[PDB]
DNA sequence: AGTGAACTTTCGGTGAACCCT
DNA sequence: AGGGTTCACCGAAAGTTCACT
C-alpha cells in the first residue's frame, strides 16, 4: 500500500530506502556486494553508460558509479 | 476526553503549550534537546495521524510548531 | 557466478508509564 | 497540571537466502 519515489539509480519501482536513497532490491543488493566483496569494475565503453531497468546489468562499473552519484552511503554496509 | 492537536491520538493534557499525546511530547523533547534537523523524502505535506506519524519526522516536527509547541518550553537535560 | 524477489535479523527511536513540584 | 526521566518493544533498514539464467 506504501508508495516510494523510483529507484534513484535505475528508476525501477523501489522497495524502500537502502543506504540513504530510494532503491530497488537489485540496486540495494548490487551496492551491498560491490562494497562487501570489495569489487573493482571497469567500463568496457567510455564511462558515459546509461542505467535503467533494462540496462542496469550491462555495465557494473557505470551501475556502481550511479549508486555513488545518487548518494548511497558505503559507510552503512556493515563490515566486521 | 482530550485529543493530540498534531496526530489525533488521545491526549494527556497540554505539553509545551499544546494538547498532545505522550509520543509527540517525547519526539519534540528529543528534537529540541538534540537540535535535530530532518528532511522530507516526499513533498513536505505528509499526513500526520495516529498511524503514519513516525513515517516523516520532518512533517511531524513542522506540525508540532504549526500546532504551536513552544521550543522554549523544553528545558536542558537534568544530570 | 551474479542477480534480485522474498525472506530474517538488528538495534536505536518511540512512547506508555513513571518521577518531581 | 505540566515539567522531568525510563526501557520494552517494534519496524525501518540492514543482512540472508536461493532459484534462475
Ligand atoms: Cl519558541
Ligand atoms: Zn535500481
Ligand atoms: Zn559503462
Ligand atoms: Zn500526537
Ligand atoms: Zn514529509
Amino acid at each position: 500500500p506504501r508508495i516510494y519515489k523510483p529507484c534513484f539509480v535505475c528508476q525501477d519501482k523501489s522497495s524502500g530506502y537502502h543506504y540513504g536513497v530510494s532503491a530497488c532490491e537489485g540496486c540495494k543488493g548490487f551496492f551491498r556486494r560491490s562494497i562487501q566483496k570489495n569489487m573493482v569494475y571497469t567500463c568496457h565503453r567510455d564511462k558515459n553508460c546509461i542505467i535503467n531497468k533494462v540496462t542496469r546489468n550491462r555495465c557494473q562499473y557505470c551501475r556502481l558509479q550511479k549508486c555513488f552519484e545518487v548518494g548511497m552511503s558505503k559507510e552503512s554496509v556493515r563490515n566486521d | 476526553k482530550h485529543i493530540c492537536a498534531i496526530c489525533g491520538d488521545r491526549s494527556s493534557g497540554k505539553h509545551y503549550g499544546v494538547y498532545s499525546c505522550e509520543g509527540c511530547k517525547g519526539f519534540f523533547k528529543r528534537t529540541v534537546r538534540k537540535d535535530l534537523t530532518y528532511t522530507c523524502r516526499d513533498n513536505k505535506d505528509c499526513l500526520i495521524d495516529k498511524r503514519q506519524r513516525n513515517r516523516c519526522q520532518y512533517c511531524r516536527y513542522q506540525k508540532c510548531l504549526a500546532m504551536g509547541m513552544k521550543r522554549e518550553a523544553v528545558q536542558e537535560e537534568r544530570q
